[PDB]
């Protein structure tokens, strides 16, 4: 699963293309930004604030 | 130097004048859409094994493309791309030329980012008509797009003050990217989202956004030239694999890819012409803490900012990057070591040192920063790289006085010889026959025939059997038949006959043939008949018929030899069935055999004939016998041996049979058989020092190869223990040549050394009590990539020259005149320092010249002394003390640099030796004893103006007379004795040459042997 | 004239705008192989001179000569690009020799010394030797200097009867001309200083006749003023090179 | 008929104890020996990166 090309691709079938799949097209983390530490504060960690 | 993989040393540059750039104009944009041929956005990449096209770089009008790939429906191959993107963008192009019209075309600046945008919107059909009216810019280009919310937010998207952009697919992956090793690499630049941009005005507003935002991955930076503003580059946490031992994420791609661009810029800097960034490099800015010490993207950060110092690779970089080389350098740079560099990554601001070349500190406006303090020990210039030569290039070293111990040599090169292999052994004889031959004579000696020599008692032992089996298989011939009777049928008929005037046997002879064999896919015949039929030899006449015998033929009848049998008399009857192979271990019965066929040889012959008949085994008996029956019978007779394979067989040829005379043997017939055994001893003594066939080496046989193989990272000074093992080489094979051989092997650059040890250099080992240290000079230089080859045992495989070839047989004589336990000294050099490997070990040496040597002074185990005075003049042989001079292939060359006469030069050299203190000496003379024959090709005397005229070296010498030679002596000293020494037919003297690995010959030795009669050496000794 | 009075090369020449102007002229010169026009234009006019010891002239066909400073470095496949045309005769001004062996740090076919320190070899009767000793020579002039008289030594050994000797001298400098009027000048009979230019630069070739027969030679106003030109035509374009602009 | 009908097998791979149909490998040499040549290298970085 990790190095994909020990599937064979002369041997044709499918997981070959669904671990090919999975390394493409399977989605990205991202951060949205909440909080007010004006007042507040932050009470989150191992992250910034 | 070094870091974990080697850079290249002090020669360090880079770029020097940066061009400046323009605004990107509608005018522009216009003509980027209608793309022609010879301007287009696209640029192929292609494969280097196949030479396809698998990828495509993207430049400036489409940029755009962070969409999926399955959104755009792209064709496959390129040439329906290029078709599909050129019939697209003029559709797009009179839809931007309908709302904005060419009349306004002149200084109208556009928006670089709505341009790209614009075309990732149109090629993945996602509302693009709201982005055309904000095509043109006013005020900056950022702040026309803070505020609006028109574009999709894939493409860009605001924070307030600060604007993300998406940037994507620098590459586009084509149909038959199949991820092979010889592709090249796309740096994770194929993928959908691998960065994302931060546009602002000035740093202080982004620096205040990476307060609130995370920085996990890592931020990178431009500082040189930013594209479309000052910005940041954030990576994601997507994977670029392409490298099988490795996984790449796209935050250290991104900087790889940036760092080799720098690299690769650095060496073609030439000072003179402009580039468009001074720098290339990214030097990662927040997240610095949360990478990993000594991880890949600390590695890389270290890497890119030496890059931007101006370092250089060792390794040479290729004009595009393979998928192979790309993981090579991965693993170089992940291995262990430690930082040599002084200069290490900081957030604050990247530095750069005193002495770097780079102008970019100046250039800009910040970012970098001059730092003043740390100092690196190099000097600028850019580095010097060269052609392959495939073929390994022979090498020669020279030494320095120092020295180590003689038992540190051996054992380094014992962890560096890669002995166990099996080398490719050769041939030890190629070519034709050498044809030896007698003739008798009336007149010289009567000589009974129990005197004459037979074969040694020592033949049929296993060494014996050995010895002759290892020639029979390193010999490389044609047929040895085919050898062996043409040899015998040219020489056959240049007797004439003393009866009559003319000659024994002329054209239609109607022959018989004994003992065909037609073995090895000869259709029906021995090899000789045909073109002897037909007159092909054109030494011979063509006969009448063949009519052929033997228990082997193929037309003819088969018959037993020995018993007599129904047929015809012959005018002419060729006889060379074997008798041995019954005859081994008992002497007896293959003695007899040969009485029984000539008994039955003779009477097919009888009017007038001549048979030639192949004696395997000369013995007593056999002697006795045609002593008694076969001599008186003939008129005339004569024994031949063609040699091409070690034995001891011979061939007997008798004339005019039937007629009654009177015949004896002669001493000729005995020196040429005491030359016929000796000949078959000293070789049969030369072929079991030799190792067999097909061995594999270990070190322990006395001649044979040996081969070492050290690493060689960059332009390093070689250690204390490279340096002894190569000394160590050189002390352990001595005055051979040195194949060398640089090449990358296993991801690691390795030199090989090859060379032929030798028993004579074994005895050049003996005389020294250290072993002297080469200089590194000539291989530090060293920075090309020769290609190596398989050892071959034999490696000279057209064979020695015949001036190598008259070298050893004087070599040969002078070895065997010194005897062990004296003083000698050497007259001359020559092309090498031969004579420290002929004479013995104990024996002390001196050797004059008129260059200064190149030989190792000191410590040596016994005395010696190299110095140079052109030894013509006089008033130094006084103080040096000797017992024998040699003078070899050295006095016609002084004859001939002073334009003086060979009997001046001869006096001169006997008056200044008048002085010595020598009684026995040895000295070569350049006079012609037999009849001037002035061979072809290789010697071009002159009668009046007495040259030689070696047309292989354009050197000519006077000749002088043995007469007029031979008066000197006797006015120099009273109790002088001259000899001249002949020139023997064994070949005694080929011991210095097979054993030092020396393919030799088979014409060159005889033309060797015809030279040598022009300049013989002779030998005087008084008392 | 003494050796003391030749001018040498100025002090304003290792500069950035000289390296540039330098630079920026090797760029613009379009030829076919540097070495190939270099060495033809030496090779045919080291012919036309005749010898004063008798009337013909110096070297004939079939010489047997030695090669320094092979490089083989662009896709030659193996040598320098005028040995097969001079051993085959195709200059049509050169007699063809007998044999050419090579020397150097880039061989391919000869063998890789060292050309400082005397190394086993034999005697040649002409030697061409074209090896630059300026990739050192920058910022100190004087290993540069250094390493010419020691290449000299080893270059007039190897050529001892009646031969003659070609040696490339890039940096002219005071010490390289007292040594060579020194040690250089006495043993030779004739001698002659050309320089083919195709580069900006300030390199000469030396050329010697009859290695070791010992006559009386000087220096001459002949050379004086050959060398003033050769300066000042250095001088002339390096000021050129330096008006134009840079070459993209 | 000089056609190519058995393979010989050496050293490194001796070890190919179980059926054919386990191993798929094609029917002609020149295919054989390419799809050989494209497996061991996939193989070889395995053992190069440990």
């Amino acid at each position: 699963f990790m190095n994909i090309q020990l599937i064979s691709p002369i041997d044709a079938p499918i997981l070959r293309q669904w671990a090919e799949i999975i390394h493409r097209y399977w989605p990205n983390p991202s951060q949205i930004r909440y909080g007010t530490p004006n007042v507040f504060g932050s009470a989150n960690l191992f992250t910034p604030p | 130097a070094n870091v974990w993989g080697v850079r290249l040393a002090d020669s360090l540059s880079s770029p020097t004048i940066e061009t400046r750039t323009r605004h990107y104009t509608l005018h522009d944009f216009y003509s980027d859409l209608d793309a022609s041929v010879g301007k287009e956005p696209w640029r192929p990449l292609r494969n280097q094994r196949t030479n396809e096209i698998v990828a495509v770089q993207l430049f400036r009008p489409l940029q755009g493309l962070v969409f999926d790939t399955q959104l755009y429906g792209f064709p496959g191959t390129f040439s329906q791309w290029e078709q599909f993107m050129k019939e697209k963008l003029r559709v797009l192009k009179y839809e931007v030329l309908r709302i904005y019209p060419i009349s306004t075309y002149n200084h109208d600046r556009v928006n670089v980012f709505v341009a790209n945008a614009l075309v990732g919107a149109f090629l993945s059909n996602q509302a693009f008509y709201d982005l055309l009216p904000l095509l043109i810019v006013n005020d900056t280009m950022i702040s026309d797009l803070l505020g609006t919310g028109a574009a999709l937010s894939q493409f860009f998207q605001s924070h307030g003050e600060v604007l993300e952009v998406a940037a994507g697919r620098k590459y586009l992956q084509m149909n038959n990217y199949s991820n092979d090793d010889d592709d090249p690499p796309l740096f994770a630049k194929d993928l959908s989202d691998y960065a994302k941009a931060f546009y602002s005005d000035t740093y202080e507003v982004l620096d205040r956004f990476f307060w609130t935002h995370d920085s996990s991955a890592g931020v990178l930076v431009h500082y040189d030239k930013p594209t479309n503003g000052n910005h940041y580059i954030l990576g994601t946490l997507t994977q670029m694999v392409s490298a099988p031992p490795h996984i790449i994420n796209a935050t250290d791609a991104l900087l790889l890819e940036s760092c080799l661009e720098q690299f690769a810029a650095n060496v073609r800097a030439r000072s003179a012409q402009p580039v468009t960034r001074l720098d290339q490099c990214y030097h990662l800015r927040w997240g610095a803490q949360y990478v990993g010490e000594d991880s890949l993207t600390y590695r890389l950060g270290v890497l890119s900012l030496l890059a931007t110092n101006g370092y250089q690779l060792a390794r040479p970089i290729p004009k595009q990057l393979t998928n192979r080389w790309l993981s090579s350098f991965v693993s170089q740079v992940v291995s262990d070591g430690i930082n040599e560099t002084p200069l290490w990554p900081q957030e604050r601001y990247v530095q750069i040192a005193y002495d770097s070349p780079s102008v970019v500190d100046g250039a800009t406006q910040y970012g970098y920063v001059r730092r003043n303090q740390l100092r690196l020990g190099m000097r600028i210039s850019a580095l010097q790289s060269l052609s392959d030569t495939p073929a390994p290039v022979q090498w020669l070293p020279q030494y320095t006085i120092d020295q180590v111990a003689v038992d540190e040599g051996d054992a380094m090169v014992s962890q560096l010889t890669q002995l166990p292999l099996r080398p490719d052994y050769g041939s030890i004889w190629i070519g034709e026959a050498l044809s030896y031959y007698v003739d008798y004579n009336r007149s010289h000696r009567v000589v009974l025939s129990s005197e004459l020599p037979q074969l040694p008692d020592t033949y049929f032992d296993g060494d014996e059997q050995y010895g002759r089996s290892l020639f029979s298989l390193a010999r490389k011939v044609g047929d040895r038949s085919l050898v062996k009777d043409t040899a015998v049928l040219k020489h056959a008929y240049q007797a004439i006959d003393p009866n009559t005037g003319k000659e024994y046997l002329r054209a239609g002879q109607s022959v018989a043939y004994f003992g065909a064999s037609a073995g090895h896919s000869g259709a029906d015949q021995p090899l000789v008949i045909e073109p002897w039929m037909q007159g092909k030899i054109s030494g011979v006449p063509p006969p009448s018929s063949v009519r052929q015998f033997g228990y082997d033929v193929a037309k003819g009848a088969i018959v037993d030899l020995a018993r007599p049998f129904p047929s015809g008399d012959y005018q002419f009857v060729y006889s060379d069935v074997d008798q041995v192979v019954d005859g081994h271990d008992d002497l007896s019965i293959s003695s007899g055999l040969v009485e029984s066929l000539l008994d039955s040889c003779v009477h097919a012959t009888a009017p007038g004939g001549s048979f030639v008949m192949k004696i395997n085994f000369p013995t007593r008996t056999v002697w006795h016998y045609i002593e008694q029956k076969i001599l008186p019978n003939v008129t005339s007779y004569m024994l031949i041996k063609p040699f091409v394979t070690n034995n001891v067989e011979v061939f007997f040829v008798a004339f005019g049979v039937h007629q009654q005379s009177a015949l004896t043997w002669t001493s000729g017939v005995y020196f040429f058989l005491v030359d016929h055994f000796y000949r078959y001893e000293t070789l049969s003594a030369i072929s079991r020092q030799l190792p067999s066939f097909g061995y594999v080496d270990d070190g322990s046989s006395v001649t044979g190869i040996e081969i070492i193989s050290i690493e060689n990272p960059g332009f390093s000074n070689m250690t204390q223990a490279a340096r002894v093992g190569i000394s160590g080489l050189c002390a352990n094979v001595g005055n051979a040549r040195k194949s060398i051989a640089i090449y990358e092997s296993h991801g690691a650059r390795v030199l090989t050394i090859t060379s032929r040890r030798s028993p004579a250099s074994a005895r050049r080992k003996a005389r020294l009590r250290y072993l002297p240290l080469i200089d590194p000079r000539s291989l530090e230089v060293q920075a090309r990539t020769i290609l190596p080859s398989n050892p071959v045992l034999f490696d000279n495989i057209n064979g020695a020259s015949p001036h190598v070839c008259l070298t050893m047989m004087y070599n040969f004589e002078v070895s065997s005149a010194v005897y062990d336990g004296d003083v000698v000294l050497d007259l001359g050099t020559g092309p090498e320092a031969k004579i420290l490997e002929l004479i013995p070990s104990t024996s002390p040496v001196t050797c004059v010249d008129i260059r200064p040597t190149a030989q190792p002074n000191g410590c040596w185990n016994v005395r010696t002394t190299f110095l140079e005075l052109d030894y013509l003049s006089d008033g130094w042989i006084t103080g040096v003390r000797g017992d024998i001079v040699t003078c070899m292939l050295s006095l016609g060359a002084a004859a001939a640099g002073k334009s003086m006469t060979f009997d001046a030069a001869f006096q001169q050299l006997v008056r200044v030796l008048t002085r010595s203190t020598a009684n026995v000496l040895l000295i070569q003379v350049n006079c012609p004893t037999d009849v001037i024959r002035t061979i072809k090709g290789y010697l071009e005397i002159d009668q009046t103006n007495k040259r030689y005229k070696f047309p292989k070296f354009g050197r000519d010498e006077p000749y002088s007379d043995m007469d007029s030679l031979e008066r000197i002596c006797r006015a120099a000293w009273p109790n002088c004795s001259i000899t001249w020494v002949p020139l023997s037919y064994d070949l005694r003297w080929t011991k210095l040459a097979l054993l030092e690995s020396t393919t030799l010959s088979s014409a060159s030795v005889r033309i060797a042997e015809l030279m040598y009669k022009y300049m013989p050496i002779m030998r005087i000794d008084i008392h």
